[PDB]
């Protein structure tokens, strides 16, 4: 009696320690490169920003009117979205950024600023609502005439809830000294915040600068996260752009950027730019940026594992 | 490595497709080619205990620490970057070792059944046969389709055959 | 003569390359899970700085005139502790303590400074010894008299000694303009700093802040490296908190913190927040932030190694 | 895999205590289960080496990189805990590689030291006795206990023995 | 008839997973220990800096004139180079570094920008050429006469290139009060930049620092990469030096720092501060900080691997 | 491990240059000790293979991320620092590791091609021998120069000399 073992006609080159190409009866990959071109966001709560910027979610231009309160598992931001109308920029934009993408959303609350002395409906149209507006969350305090003055004020909100409390305002760089003074009458305008945490302090800086929407001026937007029972405080003269609201995070969530859309058919753990990585594989080849619950990327097109023995044909 | 499969069996058989090892008998009776479950089924049960071991589930999140809407500083952006790409050698190296490493096994492993099969049909045909030196077994006391079963299916008397064999 | 091997009623499963639990005749633990809840400091140059800030053994608030000099091979920082008296903070705080915690420890030395014309000891209710004080190696310098003038002056230290030396200086942001005149006079105030090395400026920035050890103003403190045979000059008008010492590193150490009591009784090189992982096992899954010579954090809670042959039964 | 500890061997003892593999011989004058020594300590020996290679010393120090009385900048912060994370799978996966990788070899390990004991036993009963295929060696001499420690310590005359056998 | 295996006298111990020190006929080194200490750059087009700092090759200081336009594969930065003529230094200067290293090196392009009613030959005998000079890409602005004053000037440049515009100026900070206003005339000088993505502002700060290359004074360098057609705005009054040059990156290159010297008969991809590992081991123990396409660095100083049996003589 | 190299085997011939395994005969006239090839080739290109897996091209570029002529603010400068400690420590555990398993594998390898020459030797000269249990083979029919040759080189009918040393 004789014994042997099973063979095929085409089989399978594999890489071993010793060998390259060494073939076997079956092999399966190992490192997955087949990408789905949507956002499967089955059973998610998501949230796509679309045109809002994500920091503008808190300051509150048009584009973000409909999501200054947003509630999410899932958010997504697109290219074509803008934190800003008026133009301008925030200092240590991409901290917040991470920060707003794995909060669960943001709840907002009345910071309760009541104002005497001045002005404070100031606007522009590079908001525009029915006319020109500004940022919904902001007050551009203002002096009362077209020059006037503006007399040094504090304002202190205290954060009385168990978390804490994202505070945002501006500082206003307007086009000249000539513009600074129509706006908040003359003299070196200062800008003190501090928390019992906290210690900062500016002054605007007015010059030309090139038009963005229509605008040569600037706002620059700045925060901090006030502790529970710490108490925040506003000591300023001028160039000042007032918090209204503050906010306060909701919980916990996953923030990607994407090109492509969303699908509520497909359910997916590990997202990029590009779609979803739906796979039981322990590697990938298709994007090393990925996020969520991803296999690990390596550079390889290619590793196949051996499923069977070495394939010997006659 | 064991020395079968690709070893003094000169190679395999690509009729063979009930299972992976089997065997195959030259008698009076015509002939007939079968199938071994008990090795067959233990060689598929631990390459499905490795394939099983390589998918599994990270509950190990990772967040974007990047914007490619929007570039992040570059001394910061450099670091992030270094570190991802030694991360990455990192994990393709592993990987192309894990697998290597892996196949290696599984070959030798399978080889390892095979001469588990003979070396166990050896000790069942006690002295009432030898070892050809191709995985061939000359009996020497004409077994039939009832014998050729009994070998098959681990019943073959060691004993209950022998002499008729014994002088020849 | 018949041959086996032995086996056990009880055996241990371990997982391997092929199978989950596997049963083998004996098992050996390779992850620790054992944590002592003791700081292990035995043969070691210890210091547990309780509330002593870190940061505060170079400026020198009352929680640490014990701590102006100290030396040690292991340092703990305790959560009780403050670096401050007076109301304020460190510029670039935390690179500050990593370069403390891995210093052995603190030399002081007088930088000269000798002043003519202004006011020099400027104390507080929040630096208390006698009765009011100040950071025991700092100098609150100030206008004559109650009001009057600061003339700008100009210090200058050179480091004579072949080891870098710390220099730390302070600004003082007053509640108002009113304050800031009635303490250095008035004028916008300007401190510069610069060595063939570093290049820096500073105004300060008065406005009422929330208060503080019952204090309202703040103190920036600012520090720079002077390497050997480099000189540091000081140009200032006011606002300014002058270094009295500066500070040169011991040696080597390593830095912790704890809420946990020190034991000379026992051995560690391996530390975290709740005590010491004494074990020779190449793994660990009690803390991932764990430092000093320990074994790699794991996500697992127990990986078996088999030191046995498979365990069967009849 | 070779093929004995849970191979043709059905199971193992649960009274050898003396060590891990050994003997157990059937003839008149009673009983005797007793056990090897230089399989049980070549065995032993490996294990023993492969535990101590597990355990070492990192003069490697880490320090303080983050801080949890006084958090650090966020942007740094995350950068720092995602290179953490990072570095944690890998060690998580080196980990439990390396353990059933270890695991794999040290069962395949004393499973070769039960077939080289077996293997040169047999070696040492040239013609004068035959397998039967649970491990045990049908011997056609009567040996006793004079015999049966000749072949324990490895003195059993390999001829002065034989045709006794050979006819039987 | 019998059979055996080879073996030998003298054997090479190796470890195993069981054992350390395990003999075998032959075994083979996997750790590079093997240093060249030589720049191999054989094949590259390679510049070796010298004297001139890699940010000078921007700013152009006397040292840098020969390489205002370099081109190269192959960049070497060595320990006597300087940034600098006249004391001073820049604002993220190591990211810089980083983008000039990677840069293929740079081309020049005239920004346009004309002046009317102040000076503009402003030099110093630090910079010396003929006689006294200054950074030969950048223009120090200066009041008409030996004081009058600053008229609130603004330039723009558009880059109408398809590549990003390297923008550079300088911030001059004089010995005192008196030199700003007897260089720029008096009160409060400002300088703002901005463009379709960057936003920041600047006022001096003189002061007396201590004397480098001969002066005491300073010069703050900032920089900005300006994206195609998006616009920059200089907004200033006075102590401010004006670029005269941008600068745009030619294409592909890698930075070294090293103190040997270059050979063009050696061909090497791995680069360290003492030379070239030229190597085909996957590990190395030459150094942590080898940049190129380098094998792994280890902590272990060899790691034989086996190319044999188990040697047993006789 | 197979049980051969270190095995029951002593020890090895520091004589034979011409390959790793061989032959060497004791009959009549004088001697000869010779030369395997086939199995010291495989065990070669086997080494040879492990060997050319390891040296490999990263087309994988790193920067400078530190200056050491100007040292970086030192706080990213710890970072970076802790961050290369890691990796550092990663690739010294994956290198140590690496090694070590080759060469367990190594061994296990060449004892494997031992094993693998000695037991087709032994079912060439079917009944005509026996395993004296050094490596040796008592053959029980003088053979010579022409039949030792036939072995060496796989050509001795393993039977057209059988009972001439069966009887024997
Ligand atoms: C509160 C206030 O003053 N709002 C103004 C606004 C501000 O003065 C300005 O944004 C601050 O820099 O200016 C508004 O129109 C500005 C106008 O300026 C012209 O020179 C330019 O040609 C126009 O495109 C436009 O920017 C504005 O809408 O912002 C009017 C508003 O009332
Ligand atoms: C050098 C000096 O002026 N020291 C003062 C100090 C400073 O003026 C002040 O810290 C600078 O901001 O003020 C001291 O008492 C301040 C006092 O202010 C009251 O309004 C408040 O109600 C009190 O709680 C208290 O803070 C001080 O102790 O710091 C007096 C000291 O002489
Ligand atoms: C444009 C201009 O003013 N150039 C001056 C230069 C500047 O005024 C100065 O660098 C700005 O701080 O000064 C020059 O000589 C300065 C001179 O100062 C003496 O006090 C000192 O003893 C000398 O060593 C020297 O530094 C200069 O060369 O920079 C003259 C130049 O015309
Ligand atoms: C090939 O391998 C994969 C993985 O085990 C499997 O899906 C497939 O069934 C295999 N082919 C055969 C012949 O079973
Ligand atoms: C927080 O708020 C509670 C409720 O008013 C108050 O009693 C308490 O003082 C606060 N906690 C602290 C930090 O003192
Ligand atoms: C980091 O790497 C990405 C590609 O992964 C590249 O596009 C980007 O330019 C790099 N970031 C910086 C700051 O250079
Ligand atoms: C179980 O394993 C460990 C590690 O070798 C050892 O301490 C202990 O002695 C073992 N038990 C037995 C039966 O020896
Ligand atoms: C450092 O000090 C010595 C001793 O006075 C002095 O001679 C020397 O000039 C200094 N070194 C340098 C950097 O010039
Ligand atoms: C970093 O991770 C720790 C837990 O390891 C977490 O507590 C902390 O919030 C994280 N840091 C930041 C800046 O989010
Ligand atoms: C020793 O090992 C190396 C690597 O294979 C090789 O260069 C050399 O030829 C070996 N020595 C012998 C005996 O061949
Ligand atoms: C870039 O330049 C082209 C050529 O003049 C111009 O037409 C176009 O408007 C510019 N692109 C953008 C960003 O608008
Ligand atoms: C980083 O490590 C290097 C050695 O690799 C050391 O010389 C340097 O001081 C460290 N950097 C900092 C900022 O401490």
């Amino acid at each position: 009696i004789c014994l042997g073992h099973h063979a095929v006609s085409n089989g399978t080159k594999v890489n071993t320690l010793t060998e390259r190409g060494v073939e076997v009866v079956n092999a399966t990959e190992t490192v997955e490169r087949t990408n789905i071109p949507r956002i499967c966001s089955k059973g998610k709560r998501t949230v796509d920003l679309g045109q809002c910027g994500l920091l503008g979610t808190i300051t509150g231009p048009p584009q973000c009117d409909q999501f200054l309160e947003f509630s999410a598992d899932l958010i997504i931001e697109r290219r074509e979205g803008s934190d800003v109308c008026y133009p301008g920029k925030f200092v240590n934009e991409e901290a917040l950024r991470q920060i707003l993408r794995e909060s669960g959303g943001i709840d907002k609350e009345a910071m309760g600023f009541t104002y005497s002395g001045i002005r404070t409906n100031g606007a522009t149209s590079a908001c525009r609502r029915s006319g020109s507006s500004f940022y919904a969350e902001m007050k551009w305090l203002l002096s009362n005439t077209d020059n006037a003055a503006f007399p040094q004020m504090t304002k202190s909100y205290k954060n009385t809830r168990k978390s804490p409390a994202l505070i945002v305002w501006g500082i206003h760089h307007s086009v000249s000294t000539a513009e600074q003074t129509k706006l908040y009458g003359s003299g070196n305008k200062l800008v003190t915040v501090g928390s019992s945490n906290y210690q900062q302090s500016f002054v605007p800086s007015p010059g030309a600068r090139p038009q963005v929407n229509g605008q040569s001026g600037r706002i620059d937007f700045h925060w901090l996260m006030l502790n529970p029972n710490d108490t925040v405080t506003f000591s300023f003269n001028g160039a000042f752009i007032a918090p209204d609201r503050a906010s306060f995070l909701r919980g916990k969530s996953m923030g990607i950027q994407s090109g492509v859309q969303v699908d509520a058919n497909c359910e997916g753990d590990c997202y990029h730019s590009g779609g979803t990585i739906i796979s039981n594989l322990p590697f990938q080849n298709i994007d090393s940026r990925a996020v969520g619950k991803c296999p690990r990327y390596v550079k390889q097109r290619s590793l196949l594992l051996a499923t069977g023995m070495k394939n010997v044909p006659e | 490595l064991f020395g079968a499969i690709a070893g003094f069996i000169e190679n395999g058989w690509e009729g063979l497709i009930d299972g992976w090892y089997g065997f195959r008998h030259q008698n009076a009776q015509g002939e007939g080619t079968a199938a071994d479950y008990k090795s067959t089924q233990s060689a598929i049960d631990q390459i499905t205990g490795k394939l099983n071991r390589l998918i599994e589930k990270t509950n190990q999140q990772f967040e974007l620490i990047d914007n490619e809407f929007n570039e992040v500083e570059k001394q910061i952006g450099n670091v992030i970057n270094w570190t991802r790409d030694s991360i990455t050698e990192v994990w393709s190296y592993n990987a192309e070792l894990l697998v290597a490493m892996e196949n290696q096994h599984t070959i030798d492993l399978a080889d390892s059944e095979m001469d588990k099969l003979y070396e166990r049909v050896k000790r069942q045909l006690r002295e009432n046969a030898e070892e050809d030196g191709t995985g061939c077994f000359e009996i020497f006391h004409k077994c039939d389709d009832d014998c050729m079963a009994s070998i098959r299916n681990n019943t073959y008397d060691h004993s209950k055959y022998r002499e008729e064999a014994m002088q020849n």
